[PDB]
């Protein structure tokens, strides 16, 4: 019991400081952002802020830098107390410890400060290298949720051996918002992916590069229509322009599934729209079979009157309305064959109740 | 008769396809073996049913002079037969074998348009050449063929 | 059944008024068309019918505000005869009343008069103004159906407890018409979205953004082809033709399941053809099985006659007729095996026959 | 019978009408092809065979005009047959004859004869109004197929009332020949459609309308690319140029499913792909257990040993060994459990086997 | 046996062979890519080394004209072997040598050699000769996979008689590895086909055809795009542009289907969360009829109270606190349908438990 | 009655829908065939269950006037009859057909906002008007209808 | 024999996955264990069908040497035994065992291109080397390898 | 015990949806029944047969403190116990409940690499503690956390 306890202290202790690792990244996010505003847009006389700027994003890089490491000593001291292990240097695995490094480059990943009134070459793709640490995003997802928490979840899932994963996590909120999620997505990129392109692709003389071309050019991209009015330059715009037209592609191939699941009838309400043309088809040829005597009728009165031009007025009408009682005939039994294959896994069930009574 | 031999020999494969034993004849039981190799399950008695529909000599079972007497119907595009024949099955509401008056008040007074009863009545008399005082399913064969 | 006399009687009284909304909608946006029509085309010398037809607009969209308040109101009568209600403050609820007056404000909205022959400013965005007001009609949709009207139906509806709603009707009218309310969406965009963004685009001196220039432009967004012979200049024009792709998108992504759908055979239709390709492949056997003998007693004639290059030309054919034989024969196995397998659930039918003569 | 050998005597000269109808019509498409080609690269010296060709197809299309004639008396003669008419006023039916002279004005089109060497206005659209005459191909598509000709079919189609129809035979050659299908279609719209853009635009001075542009304008349109490389400049060739990339979206829509069929096993492959995948894994988890058991004993001899870096390096690969081996026997699980998913109607049909022995 | 154990042997030296073969394709492929860089970056002043290159092809595609001749004829010793043959004229079947010799021409197609410092004409597109022979490739992907040659297989597919052939290893590393071959795929395309149309299309003054210029236009024509920056100028280009479209249909159409597999639960996790949304909508049906109690009273009290402003207030919340318990218990009615629903084939294998005990 | 003419003609058709043999009333097993019919499977028992819940006369049968009873709580939106009955329903967790003080504290006072048991007292002393010492089905309804 | 010693071990495996429990040989019950896990229902007779098809010392069991026969015709490609035997069986129209000569003249003279009956009777007549007036399917067997 | 307060009640509801009757305990149809409900069908004797996995008191019904024991090894991630057992049982081809070096060699001189039968021998020798000639359940699971 004593490792029990002691793992959802622990486990506590990762959500919060995964809720932390979260707002601190968001912060840089939100600090590059406007950096990179407040250079085009203040010049070359506000060096002052810039400078206090890149100071504060050194700070806010060392604090995620920290807040990583302190996340995954505690994911190998929860391995550890699952197997009981002492020596630290034995559950620091190769393939582990690996990806932990890995992570630390990749969240190493910063526009260093360097120093008439333009950039230099490499501090563009140094800023550029914030939106690099996205991944830390569906980790909050995972461990804010609660689920792995609730221990309910868990027994079940060990009587089902089913193993809640990050696979599983997405499933549950795709399946349980499965607007939102895709809403989310799309509306999350249709801008920002523009400003993006826009720190990529930069014209000092002439402005024609910055955010009122790219916000116009990526959603064009992303919809594959490709006007040709804002065309990227350099090299590295053409690399964005390939990725945002393969994030468009992704997000239409989603949309059109989840426009196409909600058309379609409840199973009860099948049942319901069935009965009621069937009552409705009744009547109607009730209707057609009584135009058809109507017709018959008043076609023999004008032959018993011998009335030429009124019979040949007549029989026409007459195979017209045999016509039309044949094809409403057709329906009703489309319609009835349909319900004799609606009352195909009803009557199994049906006669699951009777063979229960077969039982009895 | 009149039909040519190619004509003959392309209906007697078609022929053979009802008598797929060799009986020279078709049975019941062969006949409900199709309809099940088809999808749909009648009974017997739906089966029998549909050799009374179709049986002229009146021995349940059915040969090749039958059988062209029987194509000669469905070869057409309209069967204007079973759509009289079907829509009479629509009015007799009781299964009588017959149209009543108040059967043909209850469907053509009010549903329809306005057909008054005393011209229903002459439409009854003019329609019972049998005499039954309703319609019979030969009186009304004769009838819509009158 | 006092309530209930009653509350026929109001529903009836709201068709009505939905009627008369709906109508008086559509003179609205037709007295808009042709307003933007003879501004353009009449000049700066018919500026009397201007004045006017902006009074018959005012008066219109009065007429709609007296309109949605005689309709709601009806609808808080109806909800108060539903629970016996008396205090009509009570079932003024806020999200409700919050809708009502949203409404009111979306209604409220129309091009207001103002005043060497062009545009002011905000009169261009405010003739736009009228198109916003489209979401009347789904709710004349609704009411002049009557099948909330028609009682068998909520008879039936509430024994199963399936909810008559927005949604159910919608799936009516798309199951029971599924090409008719297509085409009416498609082709009731193809045109007018192109109108609304002549509206939304204007050069006076070249006139290089009127109706001929959008016309060809959104059904090229629409269907994203995306040449670039025109391209919006204003940011305005720039979200229409941002709205246009993803409705041309939908449309695209509807049209497809609709023309998937009438392409597989009716169930009946499959087992017939089935039946005929078993009695084709089983003379096709025949037919390759004789071939096989043919070429068999030839090429043991030509050995009893020792002919040489007559068997080195036979015995080719010979392996030839053996490899045709061998697929027409897999081509009737596999035939067959979906024979047996097309006796799934038909078999199961039949079996549920003699399992009530297993209970006989 | 009299009616009846009479019916097929009918049946067959419809259709060898139908066959010279079919002959005659694509003589006039290759009249008109052909003298498009001629007037364009011949100039205006060549003015006699253009005279000669107006006549060829005035007197080609007369033919056409009497062929239509010839065909709809005997399906006029059919209907009165089939329910013994005579006189011949009352079977011509309003939307049948209505249907009948629409068709004799739709075939009524042609390039009439007219007449410093460059076409008039209305003779290009008249000459255009050739390829309205394409309906006609699905009719002898019905009748040169003897489907409906062969009486088995009927028999069988009457017994299970399915009637013999044009979406009858649509369906028998797609599901017949799948890929044939949709070769025939996009092969023969690729090149054409472009032909007739062709025919659309002309410049007499830059000669910038032509073939050559137009067989590549189509394709990019048909493919939803849209380069702007050409442009149409009328509005008749900004109508071809939104139907080609309506009938683009229709081929890739179409072609997208003819892919998806060919790509998932047989129903017996999967049993055989699942059995194989069995012994696979059963061996592979007799790998990795014994993976298991060899670092064990290598562990526990170090251990024996009390070899401090061995036993260190030793129990990682142990737990590593674990890891993959738990992952192993989770994938054996899933495919486990699939064979009791996939022995469901499997096991069903075994216990119809055995309900008919519970029957006995 | 003796013809069984000459088969694998023969059999193993096809896959011998077939490696051989690939590699010395390869070969091929690699001197084509560095001669066409090596004449444009080199220019006119390194002719030894396009000479050496071109004999090197010469030899190096001679050496491929060898294996081939050496595989098929392996092949043919094979059929002889299936069937007792001895006259090897006998076995070259007429279709089957027609299929040999077309192989010899398609790979007997190479840059022959020829020869102020550019091409000739016919040497470009013998140049572009070469990546017509990536047929060999599936021969290779055939024989290196043992799965032809492991008994076992061979022995369950004649009991099941299903044929191995090219459709089936195709299906295995489909359905093996699902990701892997659409990766490998999209990302052998993405670069190598704007290579070949660098090769199709050359400038020589202005040096706007190259390698910069089609590995931007390719992957935009391959999604659809079309910005037209650049644009293909010749004829061969055109048909490029075309195929590089096409198969850009083909990716996106394959990759949204392997997106959508992915999406939806396991079998056995469809009841987990069910179950799981079970107990939560019990507790939430609790706290809700909690809610209506709660306010119930509260109004009920202030009704005691006469509070006329509070029971006002009170009895609005007590009706919404209604409409919201009735949509809660009509989702938990539409769950626990599902659930009865969801025990169909569950409650169906349950009986046919039931069944056996009903045998018993 | 106060409903019109056409209205009762409508409704008429809405009862035969019922009544599918005409027998002047609805029978048990024709609402099972109708049940049946609509994709659903009760048990004899539980169809008996919604007798009671409907059946005035208490004959087991169902006729016109009760129908039109029937009717009035289903045409409406919101069955607030039925939305307090089933709530109640969710209350009885033993099925005594009562709310007991020790029910209503394991509602209440922990699953909600901390309602005090005297105050549950005086709720429960003003709520038993019959005196049952808890709450009745008539209590309920007479209880939340105060 | 012939065969390698590591070709030898892998069909040792192949047959031990028919003998799944090592009794040394393959039985009628293990053989239709197998065709059930593969998604087919023969009956006992089918079996004993397949058993006759393939039992060389006509013991109703399989060993391995005359499984390494079996599978010398399955590892081929085209099984010309098997196909020369089922169209034999496509040609027993009556399930006699033979071929008559009126069954000749069903298939070969109106089927085919018209082949004479003195020219079938010569076939025939060289086809008897048993001399039986038919053929036999051994005699069909040792005629196809004439 | 050293558990907290609000982690001893929400065990408690997870253990309530085992003992959904509220017995006091878990029995085997209780259990079997949440089998059914999320969709496997064990028999009786694989229920049995996971209550003799887990019944530590021997009483063939489960309560709270054994209960806690029982999601102590599954609210971890890798069950290590299982693993081990599982892998163990993946050993006894035979059922008997035991390794024996027939077994031993025949999984690990040919499969794996090529470990010798006197270091085998050796590893037999260290690894029968209990002297049973061969190895236990419990003489694996004490060889494993050895
Ligand atoms: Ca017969
Ligand atoms: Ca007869
Ligand atoms: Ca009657
Ligand atoms: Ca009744
Ligand atoms: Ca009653
Ligand atoms: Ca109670
Ligand atoms: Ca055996
Ligand atoms: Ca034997
Ligand atoms: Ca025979
Ligand atoms: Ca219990
Ligand atoms: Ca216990
Ligand atoms: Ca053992």
């Amino acid at each position: 019991l004593g490792a029990l306890r002691r793992r959802k202290r622990l486990l506590e202790q990762e959500k919060s400081l995964a809720g932390w690792a979260l707002v601190l990244a968001g912060t840089g996010i939100g600090l590059m952002v406007l950096h990179a505003e407040m250079l085009w847009f203040g010049g070359c006389s506000w060096a002052l802020y810039l400078f206090l700027v890149k100071c504060t994003i050194s700070i806010s890089t060392f604090l995620l830098l920290c807040l990583i490491v302190a996340f995954h000593a505690k994911e190998v001291q929860l391995f550890m107390t699952d197997n009981g292990l002492r020596d630290w240097r034995v559950a620091l695995t190769g393939r582990q410890a690996a990806q932990i490094v890995l992570e630390l480059v990749v969240c190493g990943l910063h526009p260093a400060p360097v120093r008439p009134g333009f950039l230099g070459q490499g501090e563009a793709l140094l800023s550029l290298a914030m939106l690099l640490r996205l991944y830390l995003v569906p980790r909050a997802v995972l461990l804010r949720s609660g689920v792995l928490l609730n221990a309910s979840y868990r027994s079940i899932g060990a009587l089902n051996q089913v193993r809640f994963r990050h696979w599983f996590v997405a499933k549950l909120y795709m399946n349980t918002h499965p607007g939102r999620l895709l809403l989310g997505l799309t509306l999350g990129l249709w801008l920002t992916t523009a400003w993006v392109l826009s720190v990529a692709e930069r014209q000092a003389v002439n402005a024609t590069g910055h955010l009122s071309d790219t916000l116009w050019l990526i959603p064009i991209t992303f919809l594959t229509i490709g006007y040709g009015d804002v065309v990227p330059g350099t090299m590295w715009g053409k690399i964005v322009c390939l990725c945002t037209g393969v994030m468009g592609v992704c997000c239409t191939a989603l949309l059109v599934a989840v426009v196409a699941r909600k058309l379609e009838f409840n199973k009860a309400e099948k049942h319901v729209h069935n009965f009621m043309m069937d009552i409705q088809y009744t009547k109607e040829m009730k209707e057609s079979a009584a135009r058809v005597l109507q017709e018959a009728w008043m076609f023999y009165k004008h032959t018993r009157r011998k009335e030429s031009h009124a019979a040949r007025r007549h029989q026409r009408k007459l195979l017209a309305a045999i016509n039309a009682f044949r094809q409403v005939r057709l329906k009703h039994r489309k319609l009835r064959e349909q319900v004799n294959s609606m009352v195909d896994i009803s009557k199994m069930h049906m006669i699951l109740y009777d063979l229960q009574q077969n039982l009895s | 008769d009149q039909l040519t031999e190619e004509q003959i020999a392309e209906f007697k494969e078609a022929f053979s396809l009802f008598d797929k034993d060799g009986d020279g004849t078709i049975t019941t039981k062969e006949l409900g073996t199709v309809m099940r190799s088809l999808g749909q399950n009648p009974t017997e008695a739906e089966l029998q049913d549909m050799i009374n529909e179709v049986d002229a000599d009146g021995n349940g079972t059915i040969d090749f002079p039958e059988f062209l007497t029987m194509m000669a119907r469905k070869m057409k595009d309209t069967d204007s037969e079973e759509e009289i024949r079907e829509a009479f099955r629509v009015f007799d509401k009781d299964g009588n074998g017959y149209i009543s008056a108040a059967e043909l008040r209850h469907v053509m007074t009010n549903l329809g348009e306005k057909l008054t009863d005393e011209e229903v009545d002459e439409m009854i008399r003019e329609a019972d050449i049998d005499g039954d005082g309703q319609v019979n399913y030969e009186e009304f064969v004769q009838m819509m063929t009158a």
